[PDB]
C-alpha cells in the first residue's frame, strides 16, 4: 500500500484490479490454491515459513527470487528490567561461534 | 543553546566521495554519498547542526592487546572526540562492549 | 499464552492485547518468540539485535 | 556494476552481519537515533537510497 520505486505499483495497481478476489484471509487456503492450481498461482509469503514448507510432504513446491526487503526477530525484554543487557551480548556472541547457524540446519 | 554536533566517517567509496568542485567549494558540499544522505535525513529527524570530518587514520581499528589503546574511528569516538560514526561499521563482539549500536540499517 | 497473535495495540481501549500485553504487565521475565520488530513496539518494549533474516 | 562490467556475482549468502549508526556510552543521541533508524526503514527511504547508488 506504500510502495515506491515504480515496480511494486504495477502489481498492487493489479491486485487492486484483478478479478476474482486475489487474496486469502489464512494461509493454508493460499497453500492449497498454489498446490491445486498446476503451478497457474503464485503466493508471497515470509521466507522463513516458505523454506520450511518446501521440505513437507508432498514436497511438490519450491522456493524462487531472492527478496523485497529485510526484517529480523527478536528477544523482547521488560523496560528498565536488569536482565535484558546479558542477553544482548548472549546474542551476540552465539552468532559468531556458529550455533545459530547449526541450530537452523537442523530443524530446516 | 544547541551547539554544532561533529560528525567521523571514512571515505571507502561510494559510501563517502570526494566532491569534483572541491577545488572551490567550503564546508559540508565537498562531500557527498549514500552517508552523506542519510546524514542529512538522521540531522532532520533529530534537528541538529553537523560537521564533517574525515577520520585522521583511514581505518576502523580495535584494541590493541599489547597498548590497550583504541585506534581508528572507535578511538576517535571511544575518547570523547567524535560522538557520532555514521559508517559502514561492523558490529562484533568487542565493539559492544564499548560502544552501543542501533538496530541495523542494512544487511550484507 | 492464549494468544495465537504476537501482541498489537487495541486502537479503541489502547490496551495492550496478546503476547507483548504480558510484558507490559510484568507477568512474566521474558518472551522468546519469531515477534518482528516494528517501530510500534521499541516505544514499550525492548528487543536485542536480531538472531535472524527473512 | 562498474566499468568494464565484466564480473557476475553468484548464489547465496555464507553467513549474516549487519553495519550500524553508533554512539558513544550514555550519550543521549542514543535513544532517538534508533528511533529515527527504524521510522526510515519503514517508509522505504532506504531502498530508494540504496538504488540511488546501486
Amino acid at each position: 500500500r506504500r510502495s515506491k520505486i515504480a515496480v511494486f505499483d504495477k502489481m498492487w495497481t493489479y491486485m487492486r484490479s484483478a478479478e476474482p478476489s486475489v487474496f486469502v484471509r489464512t494461509t493454508a487456503e493460499g497453500v492449497a490454491r498454489v498446490r491445486k492450481s498446476k503451478g497457474k498461482y503464485a503466493y508471497l509469503l515470509e521466507s522463513t515459513m516458505n523454506e520450511y514448507i518446501e521440505q513437507r510432504k508432498p514436497c511438490d513446491t519450491m522456493k524462487v527470487g531472492g527478496n523485497l526487503d529485510s526484517k529480523g526477530y527478536g528477544i523482547a525484554t521488560p523496560k528498565g528490567s536488569s536482565l535484558g543487557t546479558p542477553v544482548n551480548l548472549a546474542v551476540l556472541k552465539l552468532s559468531e561461534q556458529g550455533v545459530l547457524d547449526k541450530l537452523k540446519n537442523k530443524w530446516w | 543553546e544547541q551547539k554544532t554536533v561533529v560528525v567521523t566517517t571514512i571515505l571507502e567509496s561510494p559510501y563517502v566521495m570526494m566532491k569534483k568542485n572541491h577545488e572551490m567549494l567550503e564546508g559540508n558540499e565537498r562531500y557527498e554519498g549514500y552517508c552523506v544522505d542519510l546524514a542529512a535525513e538522521i540531522a532532520k529527524h533529530c534537528g541538529f547542526k553537523y560537521k564533517l570530518t574525515i577520520v585522521g587514520d583511514g581505518k576502523y581499528g580495535a584494541r590493541d592487546a599489547d597498548t590497550k589503546i583504541w585506534n581508528g574511528m572507535v578511538g576517535e569516538l571511544v575518547y570523547g572526540k567524535a560522538d557520532i560514526a555514521i559508517a559502514p561499521l561492523t558490529i562484533t563482539l568487542v565493539r559492544e562492549e564499548v560502544i552501543d549500536f542501533s538496530k541495523p540499517f542494512m544487511s550484507l
